[PDB]
Order: structure tokens, then sequence, then C-alpha cells
RNA sequence: CGCGACCUCAGAUCAGACGUGGCGACCCGCUGAAUUUAAGCAUAUUAGUCAGCGGAGGAAAAGAAACUAACCAGGAUUCCCU
RNA sequence: AAAUACCGGCACGAGACCGAUAGUCAACAAGUACCGUAAGGGAAAGUUGAAAAGAACUUUGAAGAGAGAGUUCAAGAGGGCG
RNA sequence: GUUAGGACCCGAAAGAUGGUGAACUAUGCCUGGGCAGGGCGAAGCCAGAGGAAACUCUGGUGGAGGUCCGUAGCGGUCCUGACGUGCGAAUCGGUCGUCCGACCUGGGUAUAGGGGCGAAAGACUAAUCGAACCAUCUAGUAGCUGGUUCCCUCCAAAGUUUCC
RNA sequence: GCCGCCGCAGGUGCAGAUCUUGGUGGUAGUAGCAAAUAUUCAAACGAGAACUUUGAAGGCCGAAGUGGAGAAGGGUUCCAUGUGAACAGCAGUUGAACAUGGGUCAGUCGGUCCUGAGAGAUGGGCGAGCGCCGUUCCGAAGGGACGGGCGAUGGCCUCCGUU
RNA sequence: GGUAACGCGACCGAUCCCGGAGAAGCCGGCGGGAGCCCCGGGGAGAGUUCUCUUUUCUUUGUGAAGGGCAGGGCGCCCUGGAAUGGGUUCGCCCCGAGAGAGGGGCCCGUGCCUUGGAAAGCGUCGCGGUUCCGGCGGCGUCCGGUGAGCUCUCGCUGGCCCUUGAAAAUCCGGGGGAGAGGGUGUAAAUCUCGCGCCGGGCCGUACCCAUAUCCGCAGCAGGUCUCCAAGGUGAACAGCCUCUGGCAUGUUGGAACAAUGUAGGUAAGGGAAGUCGGCAAGCCGGAUCCGUAACUUCGGGAUAAGGAUUGGCUCUAAGGGCUGGCAGCCGACUUAGAACUGGUGCGGACCAGGGGAAUCCGACUGUUUAAUUAAAACAAAGCAUCGCGAAGGCCCGCGGCGGGUGUUGACGCGAUGUGAUUUCUGCCCAGUGCUCUGAAUGUCAAAGUGAAGAAAUUCAAUGAAGCGCGGGUAAACGGCGGGAGUAACUAUGACUCUCUUAAGGUAGCCAAAUGCCUCGUCAUCUAAUUAGUGACGCGCAUGAAUGGAUGAACGAGAUUCCCACUGUCCCUACCUACUAUCCAGCGAAACCACAGCCAAGGGAACGGGCUUGGCGGAAUCAGCGGGGAAAGAAGACCCUGUUGAGCUUGACU
RNA sequence: CCAAGCGUUGGAUUGUUCACCCACUAAUAGGGAACGUGAGCUGGGUUUAGACCGUCGUGAGACAGGUUAGUUUUACCCUACU
RNA sequence: CGACUCUUAGCGGUGGAUCACUCGGCUCGUGCGUCGAUGAAGAACGCAGCUAGCUGCGAGAAUUAAUGUGAAUUGCAGGUUGAUCAUCGACACUUCGAACGCACUUGCGGCCCCGGGUUCCUCCCGGGGCUACGCCUGUCUGAGCGUCGCU
């Protein structure tokens, strides 16, 4: 997967999905923009959303591509900055917004344009606060909770296109078309189903592995294959 | 099927005329010459094929500036003057 | 705010002069094998050789000692005999 | 600077060598006919006679092929012809 | 007479540099073209009747899906049939598998040899693949095969001994 | 054009190497010119008619064509005048052979002109080296315009292109 | 100009800004308009006439560009407010967010009229210059009617997606109002109105497009991308025949009609008795009307299985539109029933499933060894582990602020494990893997730090990770015992002890696609069965995501038996097509010490040639397949070689 | 004992060489002929390359342990025989 | 008797050894020691009265001048005031190629000056001259909260 025949299929896809910049508006007060269409993008079973903000130094109309928060609809108003009202699809920094509220398309560095929580059905909740240091705790999707920098922001709600793991894909084709609008990756051939020279696991009379399928973190390539650095193994009971 | 049926799927060309060596060996998709590497600033030539070099050096073609340096050489590169009249 | 000196740095179809590429038999600077010898083979051998890249000239390169000596001392460099 | 090196280039002079399956791949429209998509691979093939004097006229045939005339010291040298 | 040398001539399976190929096929991308006639009848809807309520029966309408029969197209089961100095360095014939979907094909494009591509057989990479092709190093090395050109005259062996 | 005697010198003597190159036999006038239905009668050109040319009969393809026109690729094979050697696996009057002589005309039908997957210069950076990486990323990357004003053209510097 | 949707011939003006167009998937249903096909009548020329036939065929026309009207579609505007709900499609679907009714407006208008345009074109009939005509004259180039027919187009409406179905050159329309034009004149700027005048360079343009001009060494049964597509029977671009246009049977003629072949048929009586095996062949087949089992994941199974009906001609009955519960006229199909009738003949050729009752394997569709394996292999949805919060995991690279996953962010990228659903998935951390703890602490290199010594050198303490010590783990790789004794007939063993390991095989499931002994043994199918299926478990070596047990559908997959039907057999016959054969013309190959009748004998132990016997009579045409240890390729098996390569780890470096 | 004159058959399970059962029969004796006989057939078994188990090995791999699918070339020359 | 089969000889076919010739190679030696932006080496297309190949040459195309030589060239026809032949010093050389306005489709441009549409008047058809990178010497126009200066 390191190049050529694999690289992601980008043509019918509809934009890269970000926040705004930051500027004097977001930084000393607030700005308002309107929503002009919710809109589907491929390689990403969740919807985007165009939003005409008006540029505040020339006559113009800027136009962005947020990650659409459920409950948004068209025509509606989006008011944002360091003051703006905490309701839904209204953006303002973690510094400001209270504990308990849910967020999406959250930032990690102050000003980086949103890197966390934009896949379908993902949050990044706010827990606690410490205003000498200017730091904040945020429970992310994997159980853990990042210390974060208190001036770094997130649109309010929960991400659109919710509940996609539900339905059984049935037919093998429905896979193909899922994985024909992403990258060369599918009908996946097992490692024991390769000769001596084509995968280390496969070879001989039966179709066994032979070697234990855990391996050192500190292997080289060609070998680091299987369960990597595996803390434990088996059917997971208890917790 | 590998043999003579698939020999009948031909209606296209990899190479054509180079425009330096002139040698039907200029690879379209890759766009340098197979004989000389046309885009490349100097030539291509090599010391592992010698019957390769001696199809193609300073004797071979016309020599049309050179064959009259050698002649101009041997008295003393005379320029300007003209032989005595009648 | 202006005016002037320097320093460091743009742009030109500004005025006049230079370089590229070729041939490569002999010369200079790099980089650089394995067949094969060892009655096997890893150090050794092939060999600083083959192939690769670079620069020249009518020759190149070297060159008037941080030199050889151990003598009653020879006195830049290259080349042949030893 | 010289005394050194020079199977490429420009002219030259020789040979106890080879003599057209030899000697260079090449004595001749050869790095040419032709093969390979391309890198590349790459032949075969010298000789009438002193002179063209290269056989008017006749005759069989539709035509090639023939019979007699004739040039030459010879066609028992008749245009891939000692 | 022994030896180093291309060393009496002819012969490997290998190994080593530097170079040419995706015009067949393997796969990812851009852009055009293509696919008889029949069968089965899922949701959604129209009345017609039964019951206290839920809701249920009878008749129509409708046009699904890696659904069936089956043509063009793509493929290649059995005859272990023909052909086997052939028409063909893998054809042809009757019978066969699929045929609105992970379908079937033209053009432009990316991937290069311990390297690519693989619904995975060590498959495919220009009639070559358990490591493609072209030139050189190279006349590569051989306790092993095959050959080894004129006459007469004279003498004429060995397969046993130690050490490898 | 060549040979004997005394002396020199060496790329010096063939039956063979599934040896190299050239030429010729037996087999042999033998294997063979068998896939997709089929021909026959008259004439006229001629030194030569089972096959060409005209006319009449009987047939096949059967619009998913043995029909009519294109793109790749071929490169003149297109079309008339002749020729009978060779070739077209019997024959030739025939031929896509041979020899001579003609033939491809556009604002409106294409390429050019724009981008697609993708190819790739400069700034930078890597590099012993020819060179490689990268394509918006360490860049002073725009050489143009309607007007405000100075002073210079052209045609009666009147009015405007031209700096 | 109009209430207004919007209309009229023009209808000034910059930088800037906003949007339109170029700009889109595939599949179903219905409607409009051309081409084409059909049907009744009129012209002109043909064909046929023994008899009939107002007959059978040929042919019958108008470019672009402009104006005018039909034909189609509207998510366009007005008055007006509707349950006793209404409007309406094949399906839908619409409405106090304004329906029915009435009246208007905009876009396409490839159809008919118009100028073009009859002056040309086509059909026929007749006259000139023999030539050398785009010669010249005449008639004609009509009128009606149908449609789920086929082909192209144009619109309206529905379905599908964890699949949402290109870019930009180019060109228009708007908001805004920077400005500009001249003082009622001759008027000015200004026009996206009509007329007019000058101009468009370069390269390609012939022909084949293939059972003859392209690739396959050739005029090669191979292979190579599209466009248009008439009548008849049919469900039909199927199969068979025919028009338009095409062709000379595909590098040969003539004569015979032998044995072998290659491709077609037919067979009295029996019917797999043939064979490894029903291999090959044959049987069934179209549509209408009845009728249909196990089993099931309720969807299927299912054309199950099993029957009957079907020709020809003479009738009857139903199913529509248009003009003004009735009258007139206009009309293209089907569908049901009855009768007469043939030597019991009708899907008359052509097209066109053999059926049933089980065992295993793989859920299904899909892919795969081009050129000896299409499968039980690969992939698959579903299940489960594993790493990872970007200074990041996984990965490429000789190198650089290098690149891929990524225009991404945990319902996310990467790495393995089994294989749809239902029911289930027991014990073992001693062993290796992998992992988490650290000064509880034995091994520890570079570099230093210090003292001894005249230095060259040596000793002493300090001492990373990794190894030792101690936790986590089997949907991580696998592994899951031995022996004596006991019941009132005997077998039998519920019970009892005793040695051992990390436990010691828990659910289930068997002489299997897996059991040596083995053709295991009771039962079932046959006259007879190393076969097939139903139980018994002792199981050499069955056992649970290294998967265990089961199951509807499915299969060019492996296996058994019954009804059908057959030249597969008893036992072979005869016919047809093409060769073979004989003749004229053309005319190659492999192979070849020398050659070519046998016995026995010896001999490198199986002679055509030697020795002893038998014997030996030109030259040849068709066959055959005993012998030449026949040809075809320096044995592919085995062994040697101090000859190699592809694979793998605790071999060595 | 002389006698090898004339015969010594049809079926089920199995790839069989061998084995065992049904039925008929004068009888269902045994053998050679390159273990007679593939340019006479068949390829059903073994004994290539695909695939699945059941033991062994950490493994590439291995099985007189079992399975499924796997292309049978030439005659026109001499002889022989017709 | 005859065909056919084998041997030998004569003469003919078929084939191209052997011999004899050589404007060609091989080896040694000597001497000189010269490519290029002023456009190389190498390619491509053109050039004869009759001409395809080798040769030689460039729209001045089997070559033009000049110096020398002094009556040809030739395969057929026609055409001494210097034929033909060697020398090379004056003149000239299509398109590509390091290859140079931008680009490889023989395609689109910008800058000036000339003859024609003219009566520069832009657009129009012809003809000419400049329009690549890198780098050194200096000249012109400029940038900098770099370092200072004086009002």
């Amino acid at each position: 997967g390191a190049g050529s025949v694999f690289r992601a299929h980008v043509k019918h896809r509809k934009g890269a999905a970000r926040l705004r910049a930051v500027d004097f508006a977001e930084r000393h007060g607030y700005i308002k923009g309107i929503v002009k269409d919710i809109i589907h993008d491929p390689g990403r079973g969740a919807p985007l959303a165009k939003v005409v903000f008006r540029d505040p130094y020339r006559f113009k109309k800027r136009t962005e591509l947020f990650i659409a928060a459920e409950g948004i609809h068209t025509g509606q108003f989006v008011y944002c900055g360091k003051k703006a009202q905490l309701n839904i699809g209204n953006v303002l920094p973690v510094g400001t917004m209270p504990e308990g509220t849910i967020v999406c398309c959250l930032e990690e560095k102050p000003g980086d344009r949103g890197k966390l929580a934009r896949a379908s059905g993902n949050y990044a909740t706010v827990i606690s606060h410490n205003p000498e240091t200017k730091k904040t705790r945020v429970k992310l999707p994997s159980g853990s909770k990042k210390v974060i920098s208190s001036a770094n922001r997130a649109v309010v709600g929960v991400v659109a296109g919710g509940g996609r793991i539900d339905k059984p894909i049935l037919k093998a084709g429905r896979a193909y078309h899922k994985y024909k609008a992403k990258r060369n990756c599918w009908p996946r051939v097992r490692g024991v189903a390769m000769n001596p020279v084509e995968h280390p696991f496969g070879g001989g009379n039966h179709q066994h592995i032979g070697k234990p399928s855990t391996i050192r973190r500190d292997a080289p390539a060609g070998r680091k294959v299987g369960l990597i650095a595996a803390r434990r193994t088996g059917r997971l009971r208890g917790t | 099927t590998k043999g003579t049926s698939s020999f009948g799927k031909r209606r296209n060309k990899t190479h054509t005329l180079c425009r330096r060596c002139g040698s039907k060996a200029y690879h379209l998709q890759k766009s340098t010459c197979g004989k000389c590497g046309y885009p490349a600033k100097r030539k291509r030539k090599y010391n592992w094929s010698a019957k390769a070099k001696r199809r193609n050096t300073t004797g071979t073609g016309r020599m049309r500036h050179l064959k009259i340096v050698y002649r101009r050489f041997r008295h003393g590169f005379r320029e300007g003057t003209t032989p005595k009249p009648k």
C-alpha cells in the first residue's frame, strides 16, 4: 500500500472538509454566515455542507465546507466566534463553552482547522477546566481524554450520517462498490493462501501457519505481519 | 491462444522517428529516444558494444565542414589573400 | 515628511567579451565487480583490473626537497639498464 | 623546456606474411540486401576476348528452343561467358 | 621433460557489471461504445365480503432481484471425437457454462527484473518465467563424454606398494 | 608460368569430432493439390477454351448478409494502354505480377484551440558525477489598463491609435 | 405597451460584485411527431391468358435559411374560495401554503402550407444533327385509410445506491451607478434595428477494411473497434424460403464405385446381459385445459410427478369510434363454442427439458493453471483477535523542510485469524511466542573519573538497553495418560484402590473424501454384491473460529439403485456423402555402415551376415501392421561429481 | 496305461494378477510363446505439475495411509503374411 | 534374341574443386598532430537533357570565380578571345541537431523598419532585422524600522 496502483480515487469527491481560518472576528468578537446546501461526498459516507460567510475586508462571499451536524437544515443561520450562542451548528472555543455539551470537527492545535471527530457518528466531549495554564480535558472516541489548549474550537452537535455499521452489507458486490469508491484494497487474500516466497505463513501439505501470529514490535518489514505487539490474545471477556 | 490468435490484436506502435538520430526508435509514452536519448543534453554511447560505436562516428557520414579543415590545414590556414593575376 | 553617503540586495532584447556539444588511441580525478587460483571455501587471489561517471593536450601528469644517507658524503623531474 | 607514451585522425614507405570457404564483417551499389516493437543482430557475391570483331542474309516455328551461313589463332571462349 | 599463461581442439548448469521492452497478458486511473423474445410475480395502491376491538379473508392493479429459460457477446464440459510432416508452433465440429451484473470491449494513462502485477495455479510480464530479453567481463572453469592427418626399421609394458 | 641439388623457415600430410561451409542421391513420379451443397448449352476475340467476355438455364449468401460505407494498420495495391519470360502449388487470353502513363482541389468536413487520469521546467534542495527529488512547497514570480498631470508624433499636431 | 405572467424594431454608461449556461449515472412504464411496413381505389409500362383472373409486378417527388399555422409541455398570471370531499393515471399523484369552473401567457415547434420550386428531378411517348447536346417537344408526377408493428427522436412520470454518476476554454443575463452628451437646434453623444462594402492562410482528403490489399515467415478454417437493416411462418434480430445488391463453391479436371477410414441413417426378437463406468446414441420437448409429494431459512421446492387437448373447412357468441335505454355511418384484431369431414391424420418440416429416491463435498452469484487439472481450490457476506490520538500506527526510499495510507481522524487507516443462517464452540500458562512491572538487582561497552609508575602500561570503583528474577495471555502456535480388584449361574461391570503429568478427550460425530488388521460384524437392496445406504464403537492416527455437529436453495463437482429408452451387447446386415483406387497436369518430407528367407550352436549368455543343416527363378500393382532389440530426443527415474540453482531455520560467516 | 484327435461356457462385488458366490453343463485341467501381444485398442490402476484430510517436523516438506481432476505422436522405404 | 540388373571405357549432362592471375586485407616504421554559438559530429529532404543505386554537391544543387594545365568529355543525341583536368586563396551553403522567441501538431506569438490595399489608417496579403540559458567587466532604473548624516 505504499503507492502507484493503490492511491485513493479523487475526482467525483466534493471538496476537503475544514473549519474557517481564524481572524480578528473569531478572536475578539463574532461573525454570521448562512447555509446554502447540505451535499453528498464519496469516499466518506457522511454529508458535507456549504456555508456562505461574507468576507470582511473586500466586497465578496466566502464559502466553506464544514462537516454537517445532525439537525442542521438549509437556510438556517450559523453565528460563530468567541462570543457566539451555544446552540446547534454554532462554533466557539472550548475556553468558552460549558461542561456536558457534545462537539464535532474539534481542533487540537489553536487554529489548525479541525482534525478530530468528523467521521459519521463521533463526538469529543468536554470534562474539566484549569484557567491558569489555559488547559482543558476532552474525552475522545477511544475512551482516553486529551489535555488540550483552551482556545481551540468545535461545532456543536453529533456528526451526520449516523448509524452505518448497522445494516448487513449482504452481497459481495455491495462491498465492491463501497470499496471501488475508495482505494485498491478489497477481495482480500489470506497469508496462508500464498506460496513460500509470497507470504511467510503459507506453504506445504496442510494450510496451517506454524509460527505464533504475535510478533515483536521491533521486527523489520516482511515479517511484522499478524498481531503486532500484541498485549494479549483470545476471546475478550470481562471488560 | 498464447500463440497465433493474439498476434492478431496488432494495430498500434510503441516507437517512431527520432529527430536527431532519425532512427525509428523514439518511445512515445516515455518521450526520449531509445538510441540517443534525444531530450538529454549530450548523447548516449557506451564501451560494452564497440560494433555499436563504429556504425556511427566521424568517418561515417558526409563530414561536410571537417573534410575541408584537413585540407585547409597543411599550407598554413591562409585567409584574405588571393593568387597573383595575369 | 523630505535631502545626501555608504553597506547589503532586485530587474533589463542595456554596451562589449566568455562557457555548453563532439571525437577519445595515449594522459589526469573518481567510483568499482564476479567468473576464475587455492584441486572444497568464507580471509587471501583475480585487482584498484572489466563495466559506470567526470576533465584535457599535441603529448599529458611530475618538478628545483619539512630529499637519500650513516659515507672520504650525494643534490629538481621523467625515462632505459641494473 | 627536454629526454617518455600514442590499436583514434592526416599523409607516407616496407614486408623470409594471406591469396577469394584465405586475408578485415566488408577485393563487388557493406556496416549494404534482410530480421527484431527496441536494445541490437547482420550476409552471399572476383575472371569472354588481343580487340566487341557480341553471330547481316536465308530457313522451321505463335514463342522460347533450333538447322545452315559468318568473326576469331579458338565458340572444343556465345554476355553470371579462363 | 615438467609447469604459469585462452595453452592439443570442441562442450556446461552458473556467477558479474551496464542497458532495452506494458503493440500479449496481470492490475489501478481518465474517456467513448454495447446487451433477442419469453417465465416467476416482492413493496405500494382499487373495490368485495366477515368482527365488539385488534385486524383478517376473496378479486384485481404494480413491476422486484449479483431471480430462472434463452439469442448476439464473453467463455471453454464431455466425445479422452477429428487434425497430430496439421488449415493452426493449440485449430475445427457436435454437445456444453453464463447472459441487467464482482457485466463485455475500443482509445488515453501509471506501475520495470530479486523488480512490477496477482478473487493466489509459482499465474502473467511481446511464441521465453520456481527469476524476461540485448551487449560485455569470456575463448569463464571441468578429477567427465567425443575426436587427435605420411611410410619402413629396432625395443617393447601396467592394473601391485606406501601417503591423499 | 616452373623444377632439381646444399642449406634455412613454418598457420605443412585426414575416414571419422550427432565436427564447418558448399554441392548430389536412394526413398519417388511416390505422400499428396478431400472443411463451409453445383453446375450446363451456345456465340464472339485466338497459333492454343473445363476455368476469361457476352447471352440463356439451374443454384447459394438471405438485411446478426458472400450486400452498402468507416476507423487502426498497409502505402499506391486505386484507373485505364499493353506484355505472355518468371511468379499467382493444374492452366491464363486473366491478376492486387510485370512495363509504361494518369489520378487525392474545401472559411461552413477534421486537425489546430480547452482540459481529463496523468507528463514536466524555474525557485529551492539533494548530489563525486552525467544527473535526481519535487509542482505550490524556504521565492522581490503582475511588463497591463480607464482616467489625473508634464512634454513629444502623424492628417490643415483640429481630433485620436502610437510612446 | 399590459391588473399581470410578459409583450413591442431599436432603446446610452467603467472598475467591482452575484448567478446563469458549457455540465452529465443506469433501469422501468406511458404518451407526441417523422422514416419503414401494411390495406381500398386513380394514372403510365410491363408480365401472364389451353381454361379463369376490373388481374399479378414496377413506379407516383421537394434541401438549408426566412415568414405563417398545426402538434406537444409547463412548479406561469388574473377573478374566484372547496366535506354530501373533490380532481385524475396503465401506475400514480394533487389541494384553504388556494382545488374544481372560466379566461389568458411563455418555450419547443425535425410535422402541413409559403417563397425556394419546376425553370431541376424521376416515368413513359415521339422527332432531329451518324458524331460533337446538361438536344428539343407531350402527357403524367393523384386520393383515400388504419396501428401495443419495427427504427430514430421528443417529452412527462416512477424505481435503485454504505455505488450519487468530469474538467475548463469559450459566451450571455443582472445589482450597482463611476461617468459621458447639447441647450430647443441644422440638434448632440449613442444603438445588442434594417440595408451595404472588403476578407478567411497551414496540414490531411485516391483506394482495401478482408474465408484475397492489415498481424500470424504465404492469396494462412486463427485473430482484430463501430454505422444503416425489406416480404412469408413465429412469441421472436431463432430455424427454414424470397425480393434489392452480391457470388462462381473458396490453390484442379476426367473416369470408375474395391478393402480400410471420416461425417449421416436404419434396423426382426431380447433389452445395459457390453464396460472401470449407460462412454456414445436414443427417449422427453411447442402452446391450451386439468392435477402436483417429501422437505423448507415459508421465500421455495415446481415445467415436480402424472394426464388429456391440437388439422382442414360451414357457422354462431362477445369484446370499439364518429355525426346528430334510439337512429345513421365508420372499423383492426383477438377469444370462446357447435357441426360436417379425411386410411386415427393435425407443435405433420423447422424450432423444442429424459424422470424419480438417496450418500457425501462447497452456503448461493463470481474467479482460476493462455498451450495436458474448472474442482471439494481462490474470493464472498457474516463472526473474532490485533496495533494506532499525528512528535502517531503500517509502508516506500541512495539522498533532501523526501514520499504513500489522507482532499484522511477511531461507524477511521493499517495486520492477521475462520468462512452465509440455525445449534454450539469443554480442559492446559509446564514449552515457545508475544506482552506489562523496576533498582526487590547478578552479568554490562564506548567515553570519562582517581591513585600507583620515568612513560610505553596496568588495577580499582562507577556501569544504557538487552539477558537473568517476577505478573498478563490459547478466536497466540498447539497439546489433551498407564495398571489390578469388585453384583448370590456366567458374562458383565454401577463401586474400590494405585502410579503419573501443564491438563490428561468435555459436547457431539464414524470401517467416513479420515479405521492398519479389513473384503470389521449384525440388519437392508440382488438369483449371486471387496459395491450403496441404516445402526453398533473397541476410534493404528475423529473432535470443536488450527472449528464441531446440522441444513432450504444451488452445481458442465464425487458415489449407489429404480422407471423410461436405445445397435452398448447376443450377432452383425444394408444404404448415402467424401476420400482411398485408375488417368492428365504440378510434385515435397522424416530416415539411410553395408544390407534384408528360416532352424539350432557358440558368442558381451535373445544373429540378416560366422559355423552345421533347410534352401535360392526377372520386374512389379493393392493391402497388413509379426519382425528391423523400427523413427522421433547426449534417460526426465537411480548413482557419481570435492558441478548449480528455488525454497526453510538452531548450520557457518 | 497309450493317448494332447477335439472342447473346456453365461453372470454379481473388485482396476485387478488372486480371491468367492449364483446358474448351465461331457468338462467348466494347467502352462508358454520379451512374465505372447500400447506406430493393435482402452487408460480404469500405479508413477509429474492443482486440491483435501489422517501421523511426523519449529519449518521448506515427507507417506506401500485414503481421496478428486489430470493431451496415448509416425509407415509412402526392406522383409514377413494375404 | 529383348527389358532390367552390375563393371569398365568413350562422348554428353549436372556441379564449381584445382591451377594460374589481384586497383583488396593483415603487421612494422617513420613524419605531422587539425572539431565547435563565426552553428560541429550526426541526421533529414532536395539537385542531371536522357538517371534508380554507390559518388559528388545545396534553390548559384554532378557545382560559380580565380591560379595552373593547355583541345577534350563520351554510353547516344544536342552543342585557342581558352575545351577538359588538377590546385583551392575570392563568393556561397535547404530543415533538423549543444540548437536558441513559445512549442513539436511543421502549430501560435511579440518588438521595430520597408514595398504594395495606402495616400500610416488601424486591421490586410507580401520582404527584411531582433526575441534561449548560464557568467564576468562596467553603465542605467530601483528596494531595504542595514549603518550613519544635515535641516
